[PDB]
RNA sequence: GCGGGGUGGAGCAGCCUGGUAGCUCGUCGGGCUCAUAACCCGAAGAUCGUCGGUUCAAAUCCGGCCCCCGCUACCA
């Protein structure tokens, strides 16, 4: 194997700050259900835009450990 | 029980991975001779007609093996191409690739030769001629 | 044809697949180019001839072609058996394969890495695997005594002697080689010569086997002209094959009728027989096959009728949706890093069922002291009332072996 | 051996049609609002891989290597 991804902050809406996922092979996994799994991890708004995941507020290591929760590796993880 | 075991683990060690014999060449007229041929592949484990073959071949020479199995080739060629032509087909025919031994076979079939590490056990596949 | 099914399990990169190398020369191609980078990610396929040199000593006496003249003299070995290998994979992850393909094997060889700490995950995962479903004649191999000191690889065989204590590993002997520079593998034949004998099959039984592979044959761009047919890679059990017979595939395709699901058997005639490259006329336990059949290869391409068995047409055979397992657990889950105390079973909660070859996910209904009733997602052709099965949960993400049983009809 | 590509911190434009380096992630200043966002304007930052060639002028055109990526789709 060998994926690896980013999560950091990203300016959105009402709020504080959202947050970005990318890096993930999209060919291999569909974003679309693993942004509707994020949101209801943060409880909070989000969509897959272009080949990335856009969640509303600071939801980092949230995100970042529910991703190893689902199977991918802890070392091809960077929060920034 | 350990002794056949220890057994085992010896015969084993014993089979990991000697120099070459000079290959001692002369001339008379215009014959290159190459007084052990015999023994040299012999220690080799190769086919005299095969060192000879391919040897012979690259030389663009003719020639066949004494009695006694002493290679006369008819040309007088320098002692010295004779091993540059030699050590190649050591190379290409007898040295694994895996490690290097020189320590093997040379199996056929069809039309696949391979060579067969005593050492290592690896198969390098080559060009049947 | 070859006789027997020797498994190859243990940890991975310890080697499995190398050893298969230095004993049939085959490689399991690594393939998908992504094996060619990762490891061997099918179970590998290969076969090789044993015969003996009679006429000199051994455990070098143990050949491999007929050809006795590599030591002490010429007289043609004479051949004993001729066999057949199933290269697991070793990682983690690949449990739910090994597992299937455990479901051919007719005995086993334990590959440790003989510089690498001994109980490793896989390694004992596996084992306790083996002495659950059955696979009761085990050789373990200590492999990469190329690389270590000549006191390692014996305080090794120490760690190695002491767990094959209170377990049921009497004198499963324990062989070093090097599957590297294919070193000591003449007495690892006589290892497998002694002890992994090749068991009778009464043939007059209902002819029935297992599939774990499938393929196309057919190559990009052929003609419709000769267009071969849809081709059944698997293991023969019970029974035999013959050319010409008509056979049925359990439970075979699930039809669509606007979100329900509807399993049901594919008929077909044997087109053909082949082990290795070599192709037969009739075929028999112990081996893989694979059968040439009539059906539109679309049918098995990639590997889809994985988990499926093949039967004699107008055959007696089950195909289950709920199912009756008497079962045992582990104390523990060798398999994890972690050692953690195995729970329970609660209700309402998803297991994988690996019967047979077939791997599948099913829910539990009842919870008993050993019989427990699960509803399953693909139905699971019982052939026997002596259905072995073995039962896992995702721990963590990643699934592991925690107990077994045996499926009641 | 072919052919694609090295551009501010990251990821992409601009190059065959030579002089104008554009876009998205946060920063800073000023607006809008009762206020926060959003939106708006104004600001920081680039030897454009390197060693040179042609030209008035080279991110751009022609050659020299240095790493980066792919090549006509895989076997009872
Ligand atoms: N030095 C040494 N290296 C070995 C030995 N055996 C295997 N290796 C090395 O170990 C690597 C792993 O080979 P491989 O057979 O793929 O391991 P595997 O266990 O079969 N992989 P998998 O677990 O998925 O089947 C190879 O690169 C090989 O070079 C050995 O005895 N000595
Ligand atoms: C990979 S399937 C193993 C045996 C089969 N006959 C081959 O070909
Ligand atoms: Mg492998």
């Amino acid at each position: 194997e060998e994926q690896k991804i980013k999560i950091y902050v990203t300016k959105r809406r009402f709020g504080k700050l959202m947050t970005i996922i990318e890096g993930f092979d999209t060919s291999v996994i569909d974003l679309k259900e693993l942004a509707k799994k994020l949101k209801d991890i943060c409880a909070c708004g989000g969509t897959v835009k272009d080949n990335t995941i856009e969640l509303q507020g600071d939801h980092r290591k949230k995100v970042a450990e529910e991703l190893v929760k689902m199977g991918f590796s802890r070392d091809s993880i960077e929060i920034r | 029980s350990e002794k056949e075991y220890v057994e085992m683990l010896d015969r084993l060690y014993s089979k990991l991975p000697q120099s070459l014999p000079n290959m001692i060449i002369l001339n008379i007229g215009n014959t290159t001779i190459i007084r052990n041929f015999a023994e040299y592949c012999d220690r080799i484990r190769r086919e005299d007609k095969i060192c000879m073959k391919y040897l012979l071949k690259e030389l663009a020479a003719p020639g066949n093996v004494d009695d006694k199995g002493e290679l006369v080739i008819q040309g007088k060629f320098s002692s010295q191409v004779i091993n540059t032509l030699m050590e190649r087909f050591l190379k290409a025919y007898v040295e694994c690739s895996t490690c290097k031994s020189l320590d093997t076979i040379l199996k056929k079939e069809k039309k696949s030769w391979y060579i067969v590490c005593l050492a290592c056990g690896a198969q390098t596949p080559v060009k049947p001629l | 044809q070859p006789e027997v099914n020797i498994g190859v399990v243990g940890h991975v990169d310890h080697g499995k697949t190398t050893l298969v190398q230095a004993i049939t020369g085959i490689w399991t191609s690594k393939h998908s180019e992504e094996l060619k980078r990762g490891m061997t990610i099918k179970l590998g396929y290969a076969e090789t001839n044993i015969g003996v040199c009679e006429s000199c000593k051994k455990p070098e006496a143990y050949v491999t072609e007929p050809s006795c003249k590599s030591c002490g003299s010429d007289d043609e070995p004479k051949f004993l058996r001729r066999i057949s290998f199933i290269d697991a994979p070793g990682h983690e992850v690949l449990m739910a394969t090994m597992l299937s393909g455990a479901a051919l094997m007719d005995g086993a060889i334990l590959v440790v890495a003989a510089n690498e700490p001994f109980p490793q995950p896989q390694t004992r995962e596996h084992f306790v695997a083996l002495g659950i479903i059955g696979v009761k004649n085990l050789i373990i191999v200590q492999n990469k005594v190329d690389v270590v000191s000549k006191e390692e690889a014996l305080s090794q065989y120490r760690q190695i002697k002491q767990f094959t204590k209170g377990t049921w590993a009497e004198n499963v002997p324990i062989i070093p080689v090097s599957a590297l520079h294919k070193i000591n593998i003449d007495s690892l034949i006589e290892g497998i010569e002694e002890y992994i004998k090749t068991p009778y099959r009464d043939l007059s039984q209902k002819p029935v086997m297992l599939v774990i592979r499938s393929f196309d044959v057919n190559k990009p761009g052929t003609q419709f002209n000769e267009l071969k047919g849809g081709v059944i890679g698997g293991s023969i059990i019970q029974g035999l094959f013959k050319v010409d017979q008509e056979i049925k595939v359990l439970p075979g395709l699930r039809v669509e009728k606007q979100g329900k699901v509807s399993y049901e058997p594919i008929f077909t005639k044997i087109s053909s027989i082949r082990f290795g490259d070599e192709e037969f006329k009739e075929a028999k336990p112990g081996g893989l096959v694979a059968i040439g059949t009539y059906l539109d290869p679309s049918l098995t391409k990639a590997d889809n009728l994985l988990g499926s068995i093949i039967t004699l047409a107008d055959a007696e055979v089950p195909v289950l949706w709920n199912i009756r397992i008497k079962y045992n657990l582990l104390e523990r889950v060798v398999g994890a890093k972690e050692m953690l105390k195995v729970d329970p079973i609660r209700a309402k909660e998803t297991l994988m069922l690996s019967v047979g070859s077939s791997t599948t996910l099913g829910i539990v209904t009842s919870v008993k002291k050993d019989e427990i009733e699960v509803e399953l997602r693909r139905p699971v052709a019982v052939w026997s009332n002596n259905i072995r099965t073995v039962i896992s949960r995702q721990i963590a993400g990643r699934w592991r072996m925690i107990g077994w049983g045996l499926v009641e009809i």
